[PDB]
DNA sequence: GCTTGACAAAAGTGTTAAATTGTGCTATACT
DNA sequence: AGCACAATTTAACACTTTTGTCAAGC
DNA sequence: AGCACAATTTAACACTTT
């Protein structure tokens, strides 16, 4: 969950460097807030990873 | 049966100590931030110029030795991905062009 | 860039028609690749099932295809999936290869690590069997040495938070010792190993417990060569190991030897 | 008040922490998904276990 | 946003909910919460305990 | 089969708890009701023992140890050592446990 | 038809150790009855308690 | 890199950031999951003027 | 009790080749 | 996959210096 | 699986425009 956290924010923090359109980066953040929910409570939000 | 395992270290049985330990000085580092680091070091340590600090980014001592900027450049910033496979002559052609037809579509 | 410096400056017309053909420049870039989301995802769709969420694999798919309408060049006359499909696929396997292992394993690895796979599943194939390490090291010119280190690289951590018996409030975790630990008749044991190392080497002379004190490290713990007592001696080299080499003589008399030979 | 917590214990008082509390805690940002080597066995740099 | 852009901000996501948080005056919420139980009744007196 | 005694074995990896069963050497859980039955004796003082110097307190072991090959008396109990996980799993959570 | 208690040796296994470095004390115990440092370990099979 | 909501103070029952600033929890879930913009401020005296 | 000469192994030290790791690129068309 | 190329880490060897040991001697 | 419980909807209502 650690990993996959850092690996989304490297991810995001690539892609606004880089320059994106805005439903790229709507949707890499959207990836990492469930990373984060899933660290914090599993199974709450949608399905359990 | 057991299955013992480990974390990859070692478990040293000197008593501790507290009174005779080989002398430390302090150098302070300054990040971008406005944040002061201090780090001890042994006696017998060149003390390096820039170092990564607690805060996550580099910092740099407080001195103004201004050691190295080494350098290092960009990448590639699309338009070198651009000049390298297009030359000048083939877009300031083109360029113009397009330019010509911002002028021929405004009035029709 | 080149003219916001000197050289020149414009007038409001090119000034005006320069910016809008910037803004008009930076529009289809992003047209471009809202119109190729549909391709990453149709290629991220069969790499599923193995490593990688289906998401990961659509955002480094989404890298891929900037980095793909980056460098596109529309003057070999060519579609754009064609030549997209490429960088695509690459961003794909290259994020299969370094963000899908808990121990991150470098790409060439990687690399001979699923070739090894393909090889030894179309020997299974053609065999009916499962290959050997010497059969497998002819089919991919190596030493059956290296086969066998290969394959106990690719093997993943098995989890410590799952059950495993049926009686389920067992974990792993609950049954793996920690041999680190401090065992607690070991350190009695060197404690009074050392009250008794004392209580030998007081029985000897004055100079040579120094001797052996400095020579091993006892009070300091870091030890000492002939010249590190000698330069506190005074002396040289020979005088100070002639000393040691009595001592260790001593040391071996049985009064001394039989207090110490439990201890080993 | 009692970082070392050693028997001196009159309250134990809890709150939310604020992002000035999470970098005040910590001793470094991990940047890496990283947790060891694969050879070498040893925790890499900026890494889950550095 | 291309039309009556200027006469507000928007926002979405954990951004936006930092930003709606940042101008909450809880005084004001406050009173008002404590001004509803003491005077209306119903469902609504109810919802603001 | 049944028969198990344990003076000190092994202990366990994240806490530092003694393992379980015949086939580690493992010790008998002092689990829940056994505290409530010590609890309403009014025995503070074998609670306290059963609880720090024989699970978790990780410096009073082999110091208990020490102080009964020698022959002196048992020390006072620090704390557990299974606490100060729990503190660090509510920072992990973001709770200013304090 | 050996007849083994709770403690003997059944199989005898050596493991490879790498490097460690001894204790002083240990270092001086050594060089008083003259016995090497033998860097391999002793993890045999006996049998289970009891 | 992008800023992210705790989700004990969001998916509890009740809801405290939905009580904190009187929404919906069903619609607190559109917007800090990127599903429906939010307005977070507007002027007032230019739109009245 | 203690020093000198001589010799030999062990340990640093510099350089240089190899192995190991990181990163870019592959153009029929494919949604 | 697969290949090409630069950057980096390792290990291997040659050569020097330290540390240790033997026989002689007042 | 269910047993309880509290939060969140269809619908059922009079009240006020149209």
């Amino acid at each position: 969950l650690y990993r996959r956290v850092i690996n989304r924010n490297n991810r995001l923090k690539r892609l606004i460097d880089l320059g994106a359109p805005e439903i790229i980066v709507n949707n890499e953040k959207r990836m990492l807030q469930e990373s984060v929910d899933a660290l914090f409570d599993n199974g709450r939000r949608g399905r359990p990873v | 049966r057991v299955l013992r395992g480990s974390r990859l270290g070692a478990v040293s049985y000197e008593t501790d100590r507290n009174h005779d330990l080989a002398p430390r000085q302090i150098a302070r580092y300054r990040t971008d931030n406005g944040e002061e680091f201090e780090v001890p070091f042994a006696d017998d340590a060149e003390i390096p110029g820039t170092w990564l600090c607690r805060n996550g980014m580099e910092g740099t001592l407080i001195e103004g030795d201004l050691p190295e900027p080494k350098k290092v450049k960009p990448p590639r910033t699309h338009w070198d991905m651009l000049l390298e496979r297009r030359s000048i002559e083939e877009l300031e052609e083109l360029l113009k062009e397009r330019l010509e037809l911002i002028r021929s579509r405004r009035r029709g | 860039t080149e003219l916001s410096e000197r050289g020149e400056k414009l007038p409001a017309a090119q000034r005006r028609d320069m910016m809008w053909i910037c803004r008009d420049g930076d529009r289809a870039k992003n047209h471009l690749l809202e119109a190729n989301l549909r391709l990453v995802v149709s290629l991220a769709k069969r790499y599923t099932g193995r490593g990688m969420a289906f998401l990961d694999l659509i955002q480094e798919g989404n890298l891929g295809l900037i980095r793909a309408v980056e460098k596109f060049d529309y003057t070999k006359g060519y579609k754009f999936s064609t030549y997209a499909t490429w960088w695509i696929r690459q961003a794909i396997t290259r994020a299969m290869a370094d963000q899908a292992r808990t121990i991150r394993i470098p790409v060439h690895m990687v690399e001979v690590i699923n070739k090894l796979g393909r090889i030894q599943r179309e020997l299974l194939q053609d065999l009916g069997r499962e290959p050997t390490p010497e059969e497998l090291a002819k089919e991919m010119d190596i030493t059956p040495e290296k086969v066998l280190e290969i394959q106990q690289y690719a093997r993943e951590p098995i989890s410590l938070d799952q059950t495993i018996g049926d009686e389920g409030d067992s974990q792993l975790g609950d049954f793996i010792e920690d041999s680190e630990a401090v065992v607690a008749v070991d350190a009695v044991s060197f404690t009074l190993l050392q009250d008794q190392l004392q209580s030998v080497l007081d029985t000897l002379s004055e100079r040579e417990a120094g001797v052996v004190r400095l020579r091993f490290g006892l009070t300091d713990g870091q030890p000492r060569t002939l010249d590190e007592i000698g330069q506190v001696y005074g002396v040289t080299r020979e005088r100070i190991r002639q000393i040691e080499s009595k001592t260790m003589s001593k040391l071996r008399h049985p009064s001394r030897s039989q207090v110490l030979r439990d201890y080993l | 008040g009692a970082m070392l917590d050693v028997n001196f214990f009159d309250e134990l008082r809890i709150g939310l922490a604020t992002a000035e509390d999470i970098r005040q805690w910590s001793y470094g940002e991990v940047k890496k998904p990283e947790t060891i080597n694969y050879r070498t066995l040893k925790p890499e740099k900026d890494g889950l276990f550095c | 946003v291309d039309r009556y852009g200027e006469y507000f901000t928007g926002a979405m996501g954990a951004e936006s909910i930092q930003k709606l948080i940042e101008n909450f005056d809880i005084d004001a919420e406050a009173e008002s919460l404590r001004d509803v139980i003491r005077n209306g009744k119903g469902q609504k007196k109810l919802r603001a305990l | 089969d049944k028969i198990h005694a344990r003076s000190t074995g092994p202990y366990s990896m994240i806490t530092q708890q003694p393992l379980g069963g015949k086939a580690q050497f493992g010790g008998q859980r002092f689990g829940e009701m056994e505290c409530w039955a010590m609890q309403a004796y009014g025995a503070a003082y074998t609670l306290q023992e059963l609880l720090t110097i024989k699970s978790d307190d990780t410096v009073g072991r082999v110091k208990v140890y020490e102080a009964i090959v020698k022959g002196e008396n048992i020390p006072e109990p620090g704390i557990p050592e299974s606490f100060k996980v729990l503190l660090k799993e509510l920072q992990s959570l973001c709770l200013n446990v304090e | 038809g050996a007849e083994v208690r709770d403690g003997d040796i059944l199989v005898g296994k050596v493991t490879p150790k790498g490097e460690t470095e001894l204790t002083p004390e240990e270092r001086l115990l050594r060089a008083i009855f003259g016995e090497k440092a033998r860097e391999v370990r002793d993890t045999s099979l006996k049998v289970p308690h009891g | 890199a992008a800023p992210v909501t705790h989700i004990w103070y969001f998916k509890g029952v009740p809801s405290r950031l939905g009580y904190l600033l009187d929404l919906a929890p069903k619609d607190l879930e559109k917007i800090i999951y990127f599903a429906a913009y939010v307005i977070t401020s507007v002027d007032e005296e230019m739109r009245h003027n």
